[PDB]
C-alpha cells in the first residue's frame, strides 16, 4: 500500500489503480513455504485487510491484489475469499503460483510473451495469446507486468499492443517499471552520481537490476 | 421389367448446390433385398464405457417387423476373430416408456466386455456384431450384421476427445470424383484414395457434401 496521498491524486487525475498487499516472501524455498502455513496465516491477513480498511472507498482503486511472488499457498485462497466477501465491489487479483490459480479473478502472469511459450514446470508462462483459450479458460488476461524496462530495452513492445487491440479478453498490462531505483552518491568534488546495488559496500547485492 | 424415370432436375435441386460437376442418373448400385415377413427391421449399436475403458457395455437396440409371438427372440452375439466374446438373448418387448407400456416390437441387448480392443484411426480394432432373428429352440428366421468399432466420441471442457485423448485432424474433404466415369464409384478407386491418404499421413475425411 502506497501513502495515503498517492489514491487522493489517482481520485482527481485519473488513474485506475491495483492497490496490494505488502507480502512477498520471494526468497522463500519453495516460494509458498510461508503462505501455506495457517502459523503465518494472521500476519498476512492484517497485511489485506488493514489495507482494505483504509483504501476501499477510493474510486482510484479498482482491483485488489494480494500481493506478489509468494507462490500459491492456503492462506492466499482464505484471503482472497474474506475480500470477496467484505468488497464485493472490486476484483482480486494474484499472480503466484503460476498466476491463473483459485485465488484470482484475473489471468495475471509476469513476463508471459505474445506468441512463445515458455514452459516452465508447475508454473509455466503460455504465450499470452495461447493462455487465454486453455481448455476450461474463461478469465480476462492483464500482465500485472510485462515489457522489462531495463536499460536499452523495450524490444518488441508493440508486439503487446497489436495483441492487446485484436483479442478483446487481452485487456492489456503494468509495465515494469516506472522509475529507475537508482540513488545519488557524491565524488570528491561533490558531484552527484548514480548509484546501483554494490556502491553502498552492500553484498550481498544485485548490482544493476534496481534500475 | 423395371422401368425407371430419371429426371436431371427437381425440387431436391435446390438442395444440391454443391460446387461440383452436375450430372444425372442411376450412378450407384442397384439390388434386389429378399427379408422373410417376420424380420428386422432396424438395429442401433451402442457402446458406452467406464472413466479409464477397461470395461465397455455393448447395447443394442433392435425392431422387428411382422407378426408378434412370444416365441419370437433376439440373440446378439460379439465376435473378436472366430472367439464369441459376449452373447445376450432375450424375447421382444422393450421396457415400459409411458402410460400406454413400450414397444412390444423392440427389445435391447447388454454385453458387457472386459479390457475391450478399441477403435482409433492408429488402430482400427473391430468386433463383429451378429442380429440373429430367431424361435426359442434356436431356428434361425434371419441374421443381419455389422462391424464394432469400441470408441467413445465426446467434448468436454473445450476439447474432442476420442477414447478420452484430444484428437488432432490430419483431414481432407474428399467428393466422389471419377475423371472417366464421374461419379460413379467404385472399391478401387476408393482403395487407392484411403491408401493415398493415410500414406501421406491422413487420418480423417470429410464427406463433402453428401
Ligand atoms: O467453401 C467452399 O469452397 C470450395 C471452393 O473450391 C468449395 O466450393 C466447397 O464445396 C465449399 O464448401
Ligand atoms: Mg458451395
Ligand atoms: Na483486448
Ligand atoms: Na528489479
Amino acid at each position: 500500500p502506497n501513502h495515503p496521498l498517492w489514491y487522493t491524486l489517482c481520485d482527481r487525475y485519473g488513474l485506475y489503480v491495483v492497490d496490494e498487499a505488502n507480502i512477498e516472501t520471494h526468497g522463500m524455498v519453495p516460494m509458498n513455504r510461508l503462505t501455506d502455513d495457517p502459523r503465518w496465516l494472521p500476519a498476512m491477513s492484517e497485511r489485506v485487510t488493514r489495507m482494505v480498511q483504509r483504501d476501499r472507498n477510493h474510486p482510484s482503486v479498482i482491483i485488489w491484489s494480494l500481493g506478489t511472488e509468494s507462490g500459491h499457498g492456503a492462506n492466499h485462497d482464505a484471503l482472497y475469499r474474506w475480500i470477496k466477501s467484505v468488497d464485493p465491489s472490486r476484483p482480486v487479483q494474484y499472480e503466484g503460483g503460476g498466476a491463473d490459480t483459485t485465488a484470482t479473478d484475473i489471468i495475471c502472469p509476469m513476463y508471459a510473451r505474445v506468441d512463445e511459450d515458455q514452459p516452465f514446470p508447475a508454473v509455466p508462462k503460455w504465450s499470452i495469446k495461447k493462455w487465454l483459450s486453455l481448455p476450461g479458460e474463461t478469465r480476462p488476461l492483464i500482465l500485472c507486468e510485462y515489457a522489462h524496462a531495463m536499460g536499452n530495452s523495450l524490444g518488441g513492445f508493440a508486439k503487446y499492443w497489436q495483441a492487446f487491440r485484436q483479442y478483446p479478453r487481452l485487456q492489456g498490462g503494468f509495465v515494469w517499471d516506472w522509475v529507475d531505483q537508482s540513488l545519488i552518491k557524491y565524488d570528491e568534488n561533490g558531484n552527484p552520481w548514480s548509484a546501483y546495488g554494490g556502491d553502498f559496500g552492500d553484498t550481498p547485492n544485485d548490482r544493476q537490476f534496481c534500475m | 421389367r423395371l422401368a425407371v424415370m430419371v429426371l436431371r432436375w427437381s425440387d431436391g435441386s435446390y438442395l444440391e448446390d454443391q460446387d461440383m460437376w452436375r450430372m444425372s442418373g442411376i450412378f450407384r448400385d442397384v439390388s434386389l433385398l429378399h427379408k422373410p415377413t417376420t424380420q428386422i427391421s432396424d438395429f442401433h449399436v451402442a457402446t458406452r464405457f467406464n472413466d479409464d475403458f477397461s470395461r465397455a457395455v455393448l447395447e443394442a437396440e433392435v425392431q422387428m417387423c411382422g407378426e408378434l409371438r412370444d416365441y419370437l427372440r433376439v440373440t446378439v452375439s460379439l465376435w473378436q476373430g472366430e472367439t464369441q466374446v459376449a452373447s445376450g438373448t432375450a424375447p421382444f418387448g422393450g421396457e415400459i416408456i409411458d402410460e400406454r407400456g413400450g414397444y412390444a416390437d423392440r427389445v435391447t441387448l447388454r454385453l458387457n466386455v472386459e479390457n475391450p480392443k478399441l477403435w482409433s484411426a492408429e488402430i482400427p480394432n473391430l468386433y463383429r456384431a451378429v442380429v440373429e432373428l430367431h424361435t426359442a429352440d434356436g431356428t434361425l428366421i434371419e441374421a443381419e450384421a455389422c462391424d464394432v468399432g469400441f470408441r467413445e466420441v465426446r467434448i468436454e471442457n473445450g476439447l474432442l476427445l476420442l477414447n478420452g485423448k484430444p484428437l488432432l485432424i490430419r483431414g481432407v474433404n474428399r467428393h466422389e470424383h471419377h475423371p472417366l466415369h464421374g461419379q460413379v464409384m467404385d472399391e478401387q478407386t476408393m482403395v487407392q484414395d484411403i491408401l493415398l491418404m493415410k500414406q501421406n499421413n491422413f487420418n480423417a475425411v470429410r464427406c463433402s457434401h453428401y
